[PDB]
């Protein structure tokens, strides 16, 4: 469920937040996303 | 047979260290 505060457990990556659609350019091997501060930003759905 | 000539690498041989998407 998108656009709602939920606790996600994506492939063992625990956390909390709001998730929705995006327009990244994830390369085939890419799995995660971060920033210059090294914090998990975007996750690829394992079953989607 | 084969040779063993030496050349320069220049800028070459850089890979993605991890599988973490990054931008800007
Ligand atoms: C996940 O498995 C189901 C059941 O076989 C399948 O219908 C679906 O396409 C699969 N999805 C991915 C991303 O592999």
């Amino acid at each position: 469920v998108k656009n709602k505060c939920v606790n996600f457990n994506f492939n063992g990556l625990t956390g909390t937040g709001v998730l929705t659609k995006s327009n990244k350019k994830f390369l085939p091997f890419q799995q995660f996303g971060r920033d210059i501060v090294d914090t998990t930003d975007a996750v690829r759905d394992p079953q989607t | 047979t084969t040779t063993q000539s030496y050349t320069n690498s220049f800028t070459r041989g850089v890979y993605y260290p991890d599988k973490v998407f990054r931008s800007s």
